[PDB]
C-alpha cells in the first residue's frame, strides 16, 4: 500500500526557512510526479508546484517560484519542500500528494505539515472562569472556560475529567496578539450547578501544563 | 564510434535509446509523445576533461546539442516552438548527464 | 490559467437526497478534471478522475460526467460521512487549477442561538485585562452576525470571534465573540451588550449586563 509520511508540525520563527519531508514508501519512487498543495486555514486548495522524481524537472505556480524549493533524494524515497523567508501567510498546512502513471489525479495524499510561523515563545494559558451570576432559568445553566495567551497549539479542554460531555462546545483557538485565546461552553442542567462542583481542566503539553478551574457563582 | 565531430573541439556522443518521460500534465505528455522524434538522440560536448565539473560540461553540452540541432532543422525549413525548446532541453540534459558519467569513467 | 468555478458554495442536503455540484472550466479542457473530498482535518482524498472514471474503494453512490468546459459531481444518496468540502481539479496544462470548493451540510430545521454573555472573572481583572464573553450556541443555518454596544454605542474593535464545524448530532452551529479591553477602559462603562442578528427573527437577540449591578 503506497503510504506518503509528512512530519506534523513546524512551528517557524519569521524571516526563517523550513524544510518539509514527505516519504514515499510502497512503489517505485521515480516512477511518479509529486505534487504540493496549500492550505491556509477555513480556506481552499492551492497548487504550489511539482516535482519528476526521476531527473528533478519541477514546474511551480508562478507565485510560488522562488519561495518553494523542491527537491527530492532518491535513495530514501523522499520529497521535499523548502519555503523561505516565512510569513504569516505562509502559516498553512501542506500537502504532498502523488498522481499516476502518466495520469495527473493526485491518487495519494499525505497527512500535511501544519506550519505555524510565530516569534511568541511557548507560554502557558491564563485560564479564566466564566460563571453568570445572575438570573437565567431554562433549568440549563451555561458556565464557560477562557483560555487566553499559551503557545503554542494545542490545549486539550475537558469538563469534570472528561465525564462531562453531552453540552460542551469547545472553539477553534483565535490569534490574539502574537498568542492564542480559546473559550468552551458547557450546558447543564441547574440540578448539579452550583449544587455540585463544575471544572474545567486545561492542558498546555507544550509547558507542561494542567490546571483545573472550578467554576463559582460570582 | 567516429565521436570526433571536428570541429572545433566538439565531439558527437554514440544514439541512446530514448526514455519515456512524463512532463506533469496531459497536453505536454501527448505533445512529448508525439513530438519526441524531432528531437535529438545524440549529443555534442566538448571532451570531458576540458569543465570544472558535471553542471558546466552539462549545461554546455545542452546548448551546444540543440544549437546546431537547430541549425540542421531550419535548413529542412522546419521550426521549434518555446515548448519544443522546453522538452529538447529536458531530455538533451538527461543525455548530456549520461554522457558525462560514461565520459568521466573514462579514467581507469 | 484555466479558472475553475465551482457552484454553488455551499449545498444543503437531507440525509438519502441525491445531490449533484458542478465545476466549470474557462477554457476547454478535454477530460482533465479530477474531484477531491475533503472532510473537516482530514486530508484531501481523490474521488473522481478525468470527469467520469471511479477510484479503487470509493462507494459507487459517487460519479461525475461532462467533457469539455461544464463537469458535475453527482452524489447518488449521500451517508451523512460525504459531509465534506469538494474541490476539483485540472491537469491539462499548467499552472494546474482548483476550483474554489463546495461546501456540503445537512438541512434541518431553522434554530435560534441560545445567547450567553459573561463578564470578566474577578481573576482577570485582577491582571488588568477585561474579556466580554458571548457565546452563541445550537443555530440554524450557520450565517449570523455579532455586534457589541458599550453604554449603547457600537464597536469593532477588540472583537475576536470563533466558530464550530455543524454538529455531527443535532446538525447545529455555535459561535464564540469575545471582547477585550483594558480593565481601566472596561471601568469606563457601565452596560455591555452582545447582539445577534439572526435569520430566525427579524428583530436581533440582545444580551446584556450593567456593572452597576
Ligand atoms: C554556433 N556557433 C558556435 C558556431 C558553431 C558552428 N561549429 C563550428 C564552430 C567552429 C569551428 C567548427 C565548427 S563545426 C561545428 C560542429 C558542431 C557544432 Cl555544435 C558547431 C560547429
Amino acid at each position: 500500500q503506497v503510504q506518503l509520511q509528512q512530519s506534523g508540525t513546524e512551528l517557524v520563527m519569521p524571516g526563517a526557512s523550513v524544510k518539509m519531508s514527505c516519504k514515499a514508501s510502497g512503489y517505485t519512487f521515480t516512477d511518479y510526479w509529486m505534487h504540493w498543495v496549500k492550505q491556509r486555514p477555513g480556506q481552499g486548495l492551492e497548487w504550489i508546484g511539482s516535482i519528476d522524481p526521476s531527473d528533478s524537472y519541477t514546474s511551480h505556480n508562478e507565485k510560488f517560484k522562488g519561495k518553494a524549493t523542491l527537491t527530492v533524494d532518491e535513495s530514501s524515497s523522499t520529497a521535499y519542500m523548502q519555503l523561505s523567508s516565512l510569513t504569516s501567510e505562509d502559516s498553512a498546512v501542506y500537502f504532498c500528494s502523488r498522481s499516476g502513471y502518466g495520469y495527473y489525479a493526485m491518487e495519494y495524499w499525505g497527512q500535511g505539515t501544519s506550519v505555524t510561523v510565530s516569534s511568541a515563545k511557548t507560554t502557558p494559558p491564563s485560564v479564566y472562569p466564566l460563571a453568570p451570576g445572575g438570573g437565567a432559568t431554562n433549568s440549563m445553566v451555561t458556565l464557560g472556560c477562557l483560555v487566553k495567551g499559551y503557545f503554542p497549539e494545542p490545549v486539550t479542554v475537558t469538563w469534570n475529567s472528561g465525564s462531562l460531555s453531552g453540552g460542551v462546545h469547545t472553539f477553534p483557538a483565535v490569534l490574539q496578539s502574537d498568542l492564542y485565546t480559546l473559550s468552551s461552553s458547557v450546558t447543564v442542567p441547574s440540578s448539579t450547578w452550583p449544587s455540585e462542583t463544575v471544572t474545567c481542566n486545561v492542558a498546555h503539553p507544550a509547558s507542561s501544563t494542567k490546571v483545573d478551574k472550578k467554576i463559582v457563582p460570582r | 564510434g567516429a565521436v570526433v565531430g571536428g570541429l572545433g573541439g566538439y565531439m558527437l556522443g554514440s544514439a541512446m535509446s530514448r526514455p519515456m518521460i512524463h512532463f506533469g500534465n496531459d497536453w505536454e505528455d501527448r505533445y512529448y509523445r508525439e513530438n519526441m522524434y524531432r528531437y535529438p538522440n545524440q549529443v555534442y560536448y566538448r571532451p570531458v576533461d576540458q569543465y570544472s565539473n558535471q553542471n558546466n560540461f552539462v549545461h554546455d553540452c545542452v546548448n551546444i546539442t540543440i544549437k546546431q540541432h537547430t541549425v540542421t532543422t531550419t535548413t529542412k525549413g522546419e521550426n521549434f516552438t518555446e515548448t519544443d525548446v522546453k522538452m529538447m532541453e529536458r531530455v538533451v540534459e538527461q543525455m548530456c548527464v549520461t554522457q558525462y558519467q560514461k565520459e568521466s569513467q573514462a579514467y581507469y | 490559467d484555466i479558472v475553475l468555478t465551482q457552484s454553488p458554495a455551499i449545498l444543503s442536503v437531507s440525509p438519502g437526497e441525491r445531490v449533484s455540484f458542478s465545476c466549470r472550466a474557462s477554457q476547454n479542457i478535454g477530460t482533465s478534471i479530477h474531484w477531491y473530498q475533503q472532510r473537516t482535518n482530514e486530508s484531501p482524498r481523490l474521488i473522481i478522475k478525468y470527469a467520469s472514471e471511479s477510484i479503487s474503494g470509493i462507494p459507487s453512490r459517487f460519479s461525475g460526467s461532462g467533457s469539455g468546459t461544464d463537469f458535475t459531481l453527482s452524489i447518488n444518496s449521500v451517508e451523512s460521512e460525504d459531509i465534506a468540502d469538494y474541490y476539483c481539479q485540472q491537469s491539462n496544462t499548467w499552472p494546474y487549477t482548483f476550483g474554489g470548493g463546495t461546501k456540503l451540510e445537512l438541512k434541518r430545521a431553522d434554530a435560534a442561538p441560545t445567547v450567553s454573555i459573561f463578564p470578566p472573572s474577578s481573576e482577570q481583572l485582577t491582571s488588568g485585562g477585561a474579556s466580554v464573553v458571548c457565546f452563541l450556541n445550537n443555530f440554524y443555518p450557520k450565517d449570523i452576525n455579532v455586534k457589541w454596544k458599550i453604554d449603547g454605542s457600537e464597536r469593532q474593535n477588540g472583537v475576536l470571534n470563533s466558530e464550530t464545524d455543524q454538529d455531527s448530532k443535532d446538525s447545529t452551529y455555535s459561535m464564540s465573540s469575545t471582547l477585550t479591553l483594558t480593565k481601566d477602559e472596561y471601568e469606563r462603562h457601565n452596560t455591555y451588550t452582545c447582539e445577534a442578528t439572526h435569520k430566525t427573527s427579524t428583530s436581533p437577540i440582545v444580551k446584556s449586563f450593567n456593572r452597576n449591578e
